[PDB]
Parts: C-alpha cells; structure tokens; sequence
RNA sequence: GAAAUUGUUGAAAGGGAAGGGCAUUUGAUCAGACA
RNA sequence: GGAAUACUGCCAGCUGGGACUGAGGACUGCGACGUAAGUCAAGGAUGCUGGCAUAAUGGUUAUAUGCCGCCCGUCUUGAAA
RNA sequence: AAAUAUGUAAGAAGUCCUUGUUACUUAAUUGAACGUGGACAUUUGAAUGAAGAGCUUUUAGUGGGCCAUUUUUGGUAAGC
RNA sequence: GCCCUGAAAAUGGAUGGCGCUCAAGCGUGUUACCUAUACUCUACCGUCAGGGUUGAUGCCCUGACGAGUAGGCAGG
C-alpha cells in the first residue's frame, strides 16, 4: 500500500510552540577559526597590556 | 472564549516551602518567612529561598572556601553565612578566626573553625545578631561539579562524558572516538 | 530520480546581470573590512572560490575575521526551533558593506552634535525618531481652483 | 440603502513641486458619508492618477432637493453590467425628489435587470424641462391633461382573524 | 464590593469629579452659543448647486 | 496616641480637601478646553466658505476599535496584531494612538474589528462605566480619584478626567495612561448590529471597518 | 442465603420496542424548624 | 427677506412602567446635604404587614405532557453502522 | 519586472577625546587588535505589546492522518 | 431579465414537511422581532497568581482563568 510521502504540514506549528529563539548573543565570543596567526601575536599583547597594569 | 497568550493555571516553578519533614527545618523557615515579610534586609529573602533549596542545590562549602573568600579586601571581619553544611579541608593550613552561620558543621569543620579560635553559628543565632543581616558575607557551593553534570549535553563534538558502566580501553574507545576506525565523535 | 546539488536551481540566482558581466572592476577589491563589520552577500557567478552556497545569498551578517583575498562571516541560520550560528569564508567579490549600519552611525553623528547644541543652550533633545503623524488643518483655496466636477463614463467598446 | 445626494471635493496631496493642485468634484449617490467617500475614489481612481492615499478629500456638504414638493420628470443614465457584459443605458422616472428617483432607479435596474448595486455607475441624473421632450411611454402616460383613473378591487386589511361578514372590495 | 457606575449614582458622580456640581448648575449641557451672520461667498454655492 | 490620630487625621482631610479643588480646577479648565477647541474648529469651516475656501479638518490622531469576530480560525499575522491591542475577546476594545505605525495594525486587523473615531461623550462614558485599571496585573475598577492618582500620577493626571483628558487629547502620556486602562469588555449591541450579516465591509453592509463617527453610536449600545 | 431467573399478591403504565435528559402536573411517600 | 421643521449629535436635564439580583456582616474608606447640631440613596437590603406552622414549601419516586437522546467496547482519516 | 512572502539594522556590549600593550603588519610610530584615564544618562535615541525573562535535567504518547480556501502537478475525470 | 422548449430509468417521495401564485416565488431596499455552552453584570465551585497576618497542610484580602483522545503530573 502507497502512504504519504512527505508534506511540511503543522511544522511551523510546533516551531513556534517553544520555538524561533534567538542567537543567544555575548561579548567576547568564540574566536574558533579566526587566524592563528594574530591569534599567536594577540596573546602576547594581552599578555603585555595586562603586566603592564600591574606595574602600576 | 478568550484567545490567551499565555499557559493558563501555569504555576511558578519554584519552591514554595523545602521538600524536607525536618521539623527544625520548618522552624528555621518560619523565622525567615516572618523576618523576610517584616524586614527589608535582601538577605533575609535570599536565604529564605535558599532554606527550600534540595540537597543537589545545597552542594557543600569547604572550610577553605571560607577562608579565601574572607582574604577579600575588607572582608576578613564579615561573618559568612553558609545556608547548606560545611566541610573541612586539610589542604589549607592557617585557618583565620571569624564566625560561620551554617545549617550543619562536619566534626572536621567544627573543630577547624574554633581550634582556629572562631566560632560556630546556626542561622537562628545569626538571626538575633544580625537581623537585618549586617556585615554577612554569603557563601554557596560548586554545585556544577558534580559527577552526573559530566554526562549533561552529550553529543557529538560535545565533549561530555558518556554514560558508562566500566572504564578503559576497548570500552567504548574504538569506533567513532578515533580518526582510524571510521570517524571520530 | 532527485536531485540536490551544491549549487542546484541557481540558474537564474547566480547569473549576472544584463549587461554587466566578464572581469569585476577594481572598487571591489579596494575596500576594507574590519572585524564587526556588516557586509551583504551576494554571490559573484564570474568567481568561483570562495563562493557562497545558495542559502546565504542576500543574507547579511557580520564579519568574524580578516584573511588575505576573503573574510569570515557570521550569520545565524534557522534550523529547527532554534538559529544556529554559522560561520562562513567568502572571497571579496561576494562580499559588499551594508549601507544599513551607514545610515544609523550618521544618525549617531547627528543624534550627537544635535544633543551638545541644544545642552550648550540647555534646551529639549528629543532625539527618537516618531513615526508619520496623522495631519493637520489645513484651508485650500479656490482663487484659481474651481471644483471642476467629473461624472463616470459611459461603456464603450474601443476595439 | 434609503439615499442620500453629497458633494464629495478633494485633490492630490500637495507637493513641493506642486502645492495648489487642482479639485475634483463628483455628485455622489450614498446612504452615508463613508460610502459616499469610498465611491468617489472608487470613480476618481478610474479617471484619474490617484489614491485615496496619494490624495485627500477636501470637503463633504450634502445636497438637499431644490423644491421637494415639485413633481418632476428625470432622465436618468446608467452604464451597468449584465451577465455576459457591460451596457449603457437611458430610463425615466417621475418622482419629487433626485434622492427618490436614484432609490427606485437601483429597484428598477435589480427586478428588470438583476443588477446589484456594485454593477451600476449612474452616469447622469437630469431633471427633463419641458414635458415632450419626454421620451418613454411609461411615463407619458401621466402628463395628459386632467389625468383621473380609479384604483379598482380594494382589497381592506383586516384586524382579527375572523370576520363577520364577507368583504367587498368597492372602493 | 461594588462596582458603582457614576453616570447612575449621583453620590458617585460627585465622588468622582466635583465640577459635576457647577456643570448641572450652570446647565451647559445646554448653552446657546452666540451668534453670528457669515455668509458662504458666492462660488461656493455656485458649486454646490453646480450639476 | 490619643491625640497624634487627630494630627494624621485633620492632615489628610485637608489635603484631601486640596487635591479636591485642583481637581474641580483642572476640570473646569478642561471644560472650557474643549468648548472652545470645537467652537473654533466651526466658526472656522464658517470662515473658509466666506472666504471661498474649503476648511480640511485635520486627520483624527485617536480611534477605538472593538473586536466583533470570535477567536477561532484567525490568520496567524492579524491573530498577533489582535492580541498586540489586547483584543484577544470577542467585543472587547481598546484606544490606539493614530500613527503610520498603527495605521497598518488597522490595515491587517480589519475584517475582524470595527473601529472609528470616538466622541468625547463616547470616551467619559467609557471610562466611568467600564473604567478599569492594570495595577501589578489584577483589573482594578476606577471609582476613587486616588486609584488613578496612585499609578498615573507620576504622569499627572490624578483624575478620571486627567485620563479622559489625557486619552482624548492624545498628547505626552497617552503611551502610559492608555495603557494603564483595561480593555472594555462590552456587551453586545442592545438594539442590534443593524446589519444582517456581520463580517463584511461597513462600506459593504456593515459590521468590520472603519466607520468613522458612527463607532460612537455602536459603542453606546454595546456599553 | 446475594445476583441472573421465577410463582403469587399489591401499586402503575402501555395505537409498530424499551430504557435516557431538562422541566412542571398529578399520585404515592418522607426528612428538616419552634415548647 | 424673516422664520419653522426634518436629520444628525450632545446634556455631570427631569420623570413613568417591568424584570432579575440583596454577595457581604462592629467600626475604619472616598464623599454628599446642611449656618449649625446633624443627616444621606456615600466601601453589597432594610422597613412594614399578612398567611401557614404542615406534606404547605421542599426531597424522593412512579406516571403524564413539551422539547431533546442511535449501542457500548475497539481498530480507525472516518463507526449507530 | 511587481504583489505576498524574506536578510540585516534602529546605541551603555554605544559615542567621542587622551594615549598604553604586541613576537602580527608596514618603507615608517603605519595599522590591526586588546587596554588605562577623561567626557556624555530627562526623550536611555521608532510603534505596539509584554500578564515576566533566562536556564537545566528527565521522561510519556506519536511517527497510517484526513478536510476547507487559495497556489498547484498527473488524469477525460473522480467522494482519484 | 423572469418564463417556456431543449430535459430519457428502473419500489412510492420529498424546496425538510405541509402548502404557497399583487407568494410563503425571483431581484432589491427599510425596520421590528426569535434565539447559542458566545459577549455584558451578579452569585457559587475550583485552578493559578499577587498581598496581608502571630486546622500551619493555617486565617484573611485582591485579580485572572476553566474544551480535550493518546499522554504526563496532582489530590483523593
Ligand atoms: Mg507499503
Ligand atoms: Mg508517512
Ligand atoms: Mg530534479
Ligand atoms: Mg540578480
Ligand atoms: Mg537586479
Ligand atoms: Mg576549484
Ligand atoms: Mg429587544
Ligand atoms: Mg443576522
Ligand atoms: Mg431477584
Ligand atoms: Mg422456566
Ligand atoms: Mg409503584
Ligand atoms: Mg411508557
Ligand atoms: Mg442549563
Ligand atoms: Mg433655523
Ligand atoms: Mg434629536
Ligand atoms: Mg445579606
Ligand atoms: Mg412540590
Ligand atoms: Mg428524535
Ligand atoms: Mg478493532
Ligand atoms: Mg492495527
Ligand atoms: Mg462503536
Ligand atoms: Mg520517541
Ligand atoms: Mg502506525
Ligand atoms: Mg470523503
Ligand atoms: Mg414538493
Ligand atoms: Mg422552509
Ligand atoms: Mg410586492
Ligand atoms: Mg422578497
Ligand atoms: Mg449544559
Ligand atoms: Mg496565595
Ligand atoms: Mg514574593
Ligand atoms: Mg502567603
Ligand atoms: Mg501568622
Ligand atoms: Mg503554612
Ligand atoms: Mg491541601
Ligand atoms: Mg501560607
Ligand atoms: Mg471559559
Ligand atoms: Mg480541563
Ligand atoms: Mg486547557
């Protein structure tokens, strides 16, 4: 016997039950993927920035 | 009929009163409830909530907990306040004196705290010396530390660790945890 | 049987313009992106790497990071109930800045300078922006204007 | 509905380029003001570049009848549709008032022809000066001089159910 | 324990809004206002009788 | 003890006897506000056709709309436009500020609603009657001065009238003080919708849309 | 010594099933309130 | 030329008839009317009078009348089938 | 080349001044990042609403569907 | 336009029925009326929520809400 093959019936329904969210944006946020180089240099400058207000 | 944009007869969900039959227990909630109500004192408040709280929300405070956060600048004269028990740590060595306003001490704990020349203080104490809760530092466990969070969220990529009945190689190490036989998580 | 490729039903999407075609002049190649940028998407047909998959185009998002010929890009994608956050790599000739965030940066500039002269004359700010209003009273005239009165017209074939 | 006349005036919302743009107006056949204004963009937006967005409407003034109590003969033209399409039309109707010969205009054009009122666009309504320059014959019929008929078989509402005698119609 | 409705109620109506009193007494609910003799120039009841 | 209740007690009575007058103050500086606000509004229609010029009165910046439809089979986007005027029963009705930003929750709303522009008889009437107000969510009825005072008083308006004041007016709290009324459940019709058939244009044969002035005479026999 | 099921007696109803619901009429019956 | 009237709208204008409801239970509140002392229709019904004091109201039940009611249980997109 | 649908934006995680850090990058003390210190909170930079927002764990049932409007494919069509 | 012809099926029969002809038909306009578990006001049950206050599962004040198979929880 041949039975339904697919329909996007009542999806959206159930999205909206809990559902559209959002980003769940931050400040600072994930570096995955950004250069590695500048993301080897950028240590040390945090590094020296950070020593440096101690010195004070 | 009415169109709701909400879940009717939906209730708070959060603890009205502590699952617990400790009479003591109650006792201590009808001291705050009335010190809540009739103060302004935010801390009261807190530590009302906090007297529901169930014992995986009540995760112990070490002895040395207490003692680095008294190492807090102008800090080291307040008395803590721990609602839960609190533990002792050998790993420290020089213990300050101060007050702890605890619901349970372990021996440990007690004899760590007044050897240190301190004192031990349940909240009903600390109740009639501060009822406003003045100069209180308050102090809670690390309650995400414990064993079943490891399984919390797995997946894969995830990182967590998987429910597991023994551990080592050829449990679960093989297939899908490693680049050679087939993927990896 | 189906088929769904990378680049399935793009035929129209990825074709170029009528009449602008063959190489990409240089302006596009000369322009800077900073990370936290706004950049729009549209994809270049003429370039082939760095090229966006279908979905993206038109979309706009925010550029992650800088690299020699491209830019990482993030863009937050609906799939489920949830967004999920997708970061993509595309090279510059798929990339244009939004003039969107141009408009509301001069705005600041405006929102700004308007705010220092009028606390330099200690005086209202009202500086939020507030949508058409109805209207107002208003006399018109009839110098020169007579009501010229029109009436519906009869059917007429014109074939 | 039971009609009313309005003038309905308005224009094209003034632009820097053009304050001061010409006026329209339209005699109007509505029930109210509402209807009145709708059917003068309904018109306005047939003839003319404009909505009643891109416009405004200057002024709304009802019209009442010049002599209420004067009998007078009305031409009236119409452009309505049919089922299978679209005619122009010329009738008469004698009556007091434009308002009462524009309501049984709309009763005629529905029972003659089946004509609902979104079909019909009442061209002119002219009230005909001199009597012979009256065209159909269902209204000449009551121009001739010293016009009298009777109005035979009468038929008398009754009160109650039963009566006691058999009726007469006698008039 | 009762919702009063001032437009009934009078105790409620000079509950509420004083200003009730000098309202009703000084009728203004009537009040002619004065009266003046404009007169509609010319075109425009020329276009207004115009066919 | 004895005698500092008669202290707390003749304080009050005397500034309850001061917040009295400023109200029958305002409100006789309301009347006169509006009395000449319409006087003038005549004489200059009168005053456009001596002239032979057309007086355009200004667009109306206030409409109260009631929700005529049931809750059932609604469209999705004007089902939120409905509950986003707090419409979500059926008769129930609310104000709205008159902007291009609402203009079009009129648009999407319309089949569903019937709006118009509100006299000011329609709007005390209103709010005497019907008048509830939104304090830490539970609807409060509005029959003592204080209660509005209270919650709308930072705004001003301390009065049931400084609300139908501050409605009809629209102007600076007309967010706030519209807000803070509950959305007037009315009854239906007494006398009818005098239409046979509801949900069609009022252009149309009534019931749903914009029937200007004659939402007033609606609202009446609802309320 | 229950139920199905049956005899007698007593009350009742019944123009092609019976039984149900709301409501009152009628008949039968019965509780509740004062020294 | 001076009115009237229709229409539409407003009155914190006055008034006749009917219906359902009487929650609450010392006092506290907002008021109104008074020169005043007081009074009130102002944060929920009191006053006056009559009959009965029992199957009368009422409950139960059987019957009668009006309108309404397909046989449950299950599978099912769909069951009185 | 519409309509309806659709992406992004409407600030304190912002804006401006000053001038620290670095192995990156520049011919260059240039830039790129991330900072110290100073200034600006009334309307805190459209509307509406908001009856609260956010977050975690855990587990039932389901995974034969069917119908109406409009869009719409196969079929002469169908209660297909 | 309405009306007629065009217009042939199997038990006896359905504008729902009766019946209706300046309709009880067709087109259209105007009112008055009838009545849903829907709207409005009150009383009551319950559910949720907010607030007060020393049978504590307590007492009190206030508002909103109430459909349900498969299923989950809860009080009995
Ligand atoms: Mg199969
Ligand atoms: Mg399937
Ligand atoms: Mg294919
Ligand atoms: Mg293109
Ligand atoms: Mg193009
Ligand atoms: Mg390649
Ligand atoms: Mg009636
Ligand atoms: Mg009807
Ligand atoms: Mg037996
Ligand atoms: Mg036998
Ligand atoms: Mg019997
Ligand atoms: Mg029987
Ligand atoms: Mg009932
Ligand atoms: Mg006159
Ligand atoms: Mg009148
Ligand atoms: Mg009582
Ligand atoms: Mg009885
Ligand atoms: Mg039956
Ligand atoms: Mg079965
Ligand atoms: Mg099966
Ligand atoms: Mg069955
Ligand atoms: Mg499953
Ligand atoms: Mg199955
Ligand atoms: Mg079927
Ligand atoms: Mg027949
Ligand atoms: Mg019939
Ligand atoms: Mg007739
Ligand atoms: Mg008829
Ligand atoms: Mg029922
Ligand atoms: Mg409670
Ligand atoms: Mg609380
Ligand atoms: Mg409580
Ligand atoms: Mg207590
Ligand atoms: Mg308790
Ligand atoms: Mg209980
Ligand atoms: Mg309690
Ligand atoms: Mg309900
Ligand atoms: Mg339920
Ligand atoms: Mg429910």
């Amino acid at each position: 016997a041949k039975s339904k093959n697919h329909t996007a019936h009542n999806q959206t329904r159930k999205a909206h039950r809990n559902g559209i969210k959002k980003p769940k944006t931050y400040k600072y946020p994930s570096l995955k993927g950004v250069d590695p180089k500048f993301r080897r240099n950028h240590k040390h400058a945090l590094h020296g920035t950070a020593k440096a207000l101690a010195a004070a | 009929g009415i169109d709701h944009t909400s879940k009717q007869h939906k209730r708070s969900g959060h603890r009205t009163a502590p699952k617990s039959d400790n009479v003591y227990l109650k006792l201590l909630v009808k001291l705050y409830t009335f010190l809540a109500r009739r103060t302004d004192a935010p801390f009261n408040k807190v530590v009302l909530k906090a007297l529901f709280l169930s014992k995986i929300n009540r995760p112990p405070v070490s002895v040395s907990r207490i003692a680095r956060a008294l190492k807090q600048e102008g800090a080291a004269n307040k008395t803590v306040v721990v609602v839960g028990t609190v533990t002792d740590d050998a790993r420290i060595f020089e213990f300050p004196k101060t007050t702890v306003a605890a619901l349970r001490f372990t021996a440990g704990a007690r004899a760590k705290i007044v050897k240190a020349g301190g004192e031990c203080i349940t909240l009903d104490q600390l109740a009639v010396r501060a009822p406003k809760g003045q100069n209180t530092l308050i102090l809670r466990g690390p309650r995400n530390s414990r064993e079943a969070v490891r399984h919390f969220g797995m997946g894969p990529h995830k990182g967590k660790a998987p429910r597991i009945l023994s551990t080592g190689r050829k449990f679960e190490r093989a297939r899908g945890r490693r680049r050679s036989k087939g993927f990896k998580v | 049987g189906k088929s769904h490729g990378y680049r399935s039903r793009t035929r129209y999407m990825f074709q170029r313009d009528f009449r602008k075609h063959g190489a990409v002049h240089l302006s596009t190649y000369l322009k800077v992106y900073k990370v936290g940028d706004i950049v729009d998407i549209k994809a270049n047909g003429s370039i082939q790497k760095g090229m966006p998959h279908k979905f993206y185009q038109g979309k706009t998002g925010v550029v992650y990071n800088v690299t020699k010929s491209s830019v990482g890009v993030i863009i937050n994608k609906m799939v489920g109930n949830r967004y999920l956050e997708k970061r993509l790599n595309l090279r510059v000739e798929h990339i244009k800045h939004s003039k969107c965030r141009q408009e509301f940066l001069e705005r600041v500039k405006a929102n700004a300078a308007k705010r220092a002269e009028a606390k330099a004359q200690g005086v209202a700010v009202q500086l939020k922006r507030q949508p058409a209003q109805p209207r107002e009273s208003r006399i018109v005239s009839t110098e020169g204007n007579v009501p010229q009165t029109l009436a519906p017209v009869p059917y007429e074939t014109f074939i | 509905a039971h009609f009313k006349e309005y003038q309905v005036i308005g224009r094209r919302l003034p632009t820097e380029s053009v304050p001061e743009p010409k006026l329209f107006r339209m005699r109007i056949f509505a029930s109210n003001e509402v209807i009145a204004k709708s059917r003068y963009w309904y018109f306005l937006q047939k003839l003319h570049k404009v909505k009643k967005a891109s416009g405004e409407i200057v002024s709304i003034n009802q019209i009442n009848e010049a002599h209420p109590t004067k009998v007078k003969n009305f031409g009236v033209w119409v452009r309505y549709d049919s089922r299978s399409g679209t005619h122009n039309m010329y009738k008469e109707i004698r009556d007091v008032s434009r308002v009462a010969a524009v309501e049984t205009l709309y009763q005629d054009m529905a029972a003659r022809h089946r004509a609902r009122f979104r079909s019909i666009h009442i061209l002119k309504v002219a009230e005909i000066e001199k009597t012979a320059d009256v065209k159909r014959q269902y209204v000449k019929q009551f121009l001739t001089k010293d016009l009298k008929f009777p109005l035979p078989h009468r038929v008398q509402k009754s009160t109650k159910t039963f009566s006691y005698k058999r009726p007469s119609t006698f008039y | 324990v009762l919702k009063k409705n001032p437009l009934k109620n009078k105790q409620v109506l000079l509950r509420l809004n004083p200003y009730a009193k000098v309202f009703a007494a000084e009728k203004l609910g009537s009040k002619k206002a004065e009266k003046t003799g404009t007169k509609p120039a010319a075109v425009f009841t020329e276009t207004l009788k115009h066919d | 003890t004895a005698e500092q209740v008669a202290a707390e007690r003749a304080a009050r009575k005397a500034a309850n006897k001061e917040k009295r007058a400023i109200i029958l103050e305002r409100n006789a500086a309301y009347q006169k506000e509006y009395e000449t606000a319409e006087r003038n509004i005549i004489q200059a229609k009168r005053d456009a056709k001596a002239a032979g010029s057309y007086y355009v009165e200004a667009q109306h910046k206030l409409v109260f709309v009631v929700r005529i439809k049931g809750i059932n089979k609604i469209p999705p986007k004007p089902r939120k436009v409905l509950q986003l005027l707090r419409l979500t029963r059926i008769n129930s009705g609310t104000f709205v500020k008159v902007t291009k930003a609402t203009l079009e929750l009129l648009k999407l709303i319309e089949p569903y609603v019937a709006y118009g522009y509100p006299s000011y008889s329609t709007i005390r009437q209103l709010v005497y009657k019907r008048g509830f107000g939104k304090i830490n969510k539970q609807r409060v009825p509005l029959s003592d001065n204080a209660i509005i005072e209270a919650n709308l008083g930072k705004y001003g308006i301390l009065s049931i009238d400084d609300l139908i004041h501050e409605i009809i007016t629209v102007g600076p709290h007309f967010k706030q003080a519209n807000n803070f009324l509950w959305p007037f459940k009315l009854s239906n019709p007494s006398g009818g919708w005098g239409v046979p058939r509801k949900f069609k244009h009022f252009i149309q044969g009534g019931s749903f849309g914009n029937r200007e002035e004659f939402i007033n005479k609606l609202v009446k026999s609802m309320n």
